């Protein structure tokens, strides 16, 4: 099992599924066409901003 | 591929790849019965000479 981590904006929580593009999911993570497994994300409002 | 998604192109594609099997059994099972009667036309012709 692995797991990755970082922080992005809400506009750009779509573009983390596979075969989006965009400014986030072709410069800095591109998931596999045949990705297992699977992604969450909530808002982090209070802390990180 | 340039109209779909990745994630779900591959669905539509094999989806595409079953017609263009089954047209070409049908074609095959055709020639099958074909066949058969004009061999059953060359043992005669066969006979007759």
């Amino acid at each position: 099992v692995y797991a990755d981590s970082f922080v992005i904006r809400g506009d750009e929580v779509r573009q983390i599924a596979p075969g989006q593009t965009g400014n986030i999911a072709d410069y800095n993570y591109k998931l596999p066409d045949d990705f297992t497994g699977c992604v969450i994300a909530w808002n982090s409002n209070k802390l990180d901003s | 591929f340039s109209r779909l998604d990745k994630v779900e192109a591959e669905v539509q594609i094999d989806r595409l790849i079953t017609g263009r099997l089954q047209s070409l059994q049908t074609y095959v099972t055709q020639q099958l019965i074909r066949a058969a009667e004009i061999r059953a036309s060359a043992n005669l012709a066969a006979t007759k000479m």
